[PDB]
């Protein structure tokens, strides 16, 4: 139940400067970044739950997400989170984890989150930096695609029905978010 | 004291220069006892504001346990500061009133766990405890020099206390035995709370197999505080500072989740 | 901690969305006692303001003592000789110390002092270019006081006799204000920059290391004395004066009270 709005919103601003988003379409995105980080966790943990100390790594993320999300948004996503991580550990007033991994989105609140559910209990730094990468890829793919659609429509804001039509006529985001 | 960052500058000081720089650690040791009186006065002043602020959070109390109606000028003041005309008066139709529903529920445990240093804390079984939370205060004490916060439980089936106090004694003096680390009060003890829990509802506690009795992950290890005891007792210590310094003076922001972090 | 001053984008926005209206209203009454605690928490910070000043007046001795000790203008007494120049040693080792370089007479007080202070301070450091390095030997006392009305802090910095300008005292001034800004009160977490105010450089010829050609400005410490201009006076301009600022508070709370300790390296980050 995780509000990643103010993220969303500065993801947005990267892919659509001069758009903006409603708050219903802000409560559809948040639910499909839950939806995909609940999915991606629980499948980190049930493969991790099988070695010594049991401890989420960047390679049990890495493999989550090859098996949650489909052919090329995995390419992609593994691509995301692999920079993200290299950047990461590349990296040195005190920069944030996420500044650091080059991410908006919060690897931090990531880390206590995966933490909290006790996925695997132990988790390592670079996993919520990789995680954070993909759900931000995610996040950036639709917006990049329902801000197309708004401002065909003639719009300015993302609201629901432009998200829809960003998801479903892409063959691999419809696939990945059709439960939600 | 040999990890200084410019040691070999200081070792290679010709001796007049040396001698120096030890009158000038000197001078050091006096310059950080008159902080520590500067503490005292700080202390003493935030004992004297108590009273100033007791009346906002009394009234906010009021109001979060359904005990007083808002006033028109309290009504006409915008829910969320962000919102533009037009949007506000959406959110205010997007849900009918519910007469049924008094007061604000869940106000301190949603403004707890919105603060992401506290977020650590609570886990899921500390959620339907500390929904029954209904105030949270904070005192401080000039004897013994220290401060007191207080979480306030309306009857439950978790444990018996109405009042679970965590006290934070506090030395303003400079350690005699290390007078240059003063870096204004530091803990000397930490005092939590008995929970007189209920059957069966002790989540603080668990067994494991000899079948020995370990600590559990909680918020409420908060009232059981303590070579790693200094680890426990910084993190404790700073997590009491967020509650009196931050949450207790802007605790509907949290519950807003109008201050946000960036770990 | 950051105020999100778009209220949409707050953590909890749909739980507050789906209030009913009369618990919104209860929550609108306490955004309203919370304007009233900042008003309370403003008056605060004023009497701690005042505090600073009070305690000016017993400070100033013990500053003054160091700087006549930089400048070579006093001898250590005997009890300021056995003060160990390391808190953690003892006896033993500090006597190693002591015999590793033998007195020079030709050294006269602590050579780049406040240089090898401001330049272990990770974020003052930062401001330091090469340049800046020989101007600030040349470096006597770095100080601060604050006033009421108006209401701020100055920093003036001290410089022997040198060939790089012929100021003696260069003065940074920082005006604040202590009250809530009246159309955003809730985000008020203690007194705020309103205006930066520097001092005049008289460079000698072809000293200016602010100035280069390409005449356009040089990145130097120096630049600190040219502070931002508040909107009043003029964008991206208001995080380059936040950025000044930061700086004359890491100098006035952080290194001017524990001068020696950064000289020494003793305090790390």
């Amino acid at each position: 139940k995780e509000s990643y709005s103010v993220y969303i919103y500065r993801v947005l601003k990267q892919v659509h400067p001069d758009t903006g988003v409603s708050s219903k379409a802000m409560s559809i995105m948040n639910s499909f970044v839950n939806d995909v980080f609940e999915r991606i966790a629980a499948e980190a943990s049930r493969l991790a739950h099988y070695n010594k100390r049991s401890t989420i790594s960047s390679r049990e993320i890495q493999t989550a997400v090859r098996l949650i999300l489909p052919g090329e948004l995995a390419k992609h996503a593994v691509s995301e989170g692999t920079k993200a991580v290299t950047k990461y550990t590349s990296s040195k007033k005190a920069k944030s984890r996420s500044s650091r991994a080059g991410l908006q989105f919060p690897v931090g609140r990531l880390h206590r989150i995966l933490r909290k559910g006790n996925y695997a209990q132990r988790v390592g730094a670079g996993a919520p930096v990789y995680l954070a990468a993909v759900l931000e890829y995610l996040a950036a793919e639709v917006l990049e695609l329902a801000g197309n659609a708004a401002r065909d429509n003639k719009k300015t804001r993302i609201a629901p029905r432009h998200l829809q039509l960003a998801v479903r006529n892409d063959e691999e985001l419809n696939k990945l978010l059709a439960g939600v | 004291g040999l990890l200084s960052t410019n040691f070999d500058m200081i070792q290679a000081l010709p001796l007049n220069v040396k001698q120096r720089v030890c009158a000038l650690k000197n001078l050091q040791m006096k310059t950080i006892q008159i902080e520590s009186d500067f503490y005292k006065r700080v202390h003493e002043l935030e004992i004297e504001f108590e009273g100033k602020f007791k009346s906002t959070f009394d009234q906010r109390k009021a109001i979060v346990a359904g005990e007083v109606e808002p006033t028109k000028e309290q009504i006409d003041t915008p829910i969320l500061e962000g919102l533009e005309g037009d949007q506000l008066a959406e959110l205010y139709k997007a849900a009918e009133a519910d007469p049924s529903a008094k007061g604000i529920k869940d106000f301190w445990l949603t403004a707890l766990r919105t603060h992401d240093l506290v977020a650590e804390a609570i886990e899921e079984h500390d959620v339907p405890i500390l929904s029954y939370l209904t105030d949270v205060t904070t005192a401080a004490s000039k004897d013994p020099a220290g401060f007191k916060i207080e979480f306030h439980f309306a009857t439950n089936p978790y444990f018996k206390n109405q009042v679970l106090t965590k006290t934070y004694l506090l030395g303003f003096d400079p350690d005699a035995e290390a007078p240059l680390q003063f870096d204004g009060p530091h803990v000397i003890r930490a005092v939590g709370d008995t929970i007189e829990w209920e059957d069966g509802k002790n989540v603080t506690k668990k067994a494991v197999k000899l079948t020995k009795t370990v600590k559990a992950d909680s918020f409420f290890n908060f009232f059981e505080p303590p070579e790693q005891a200094e680890e426990f007792l910084e993190l404790d210590y700073e997590m009491g500072q967020a509650i009196r310094d931050t949450i207790i003076p802007r605790a509907v922001l949290f519950y807003t989740g109008e201050l946000q972090s960036d770990d």
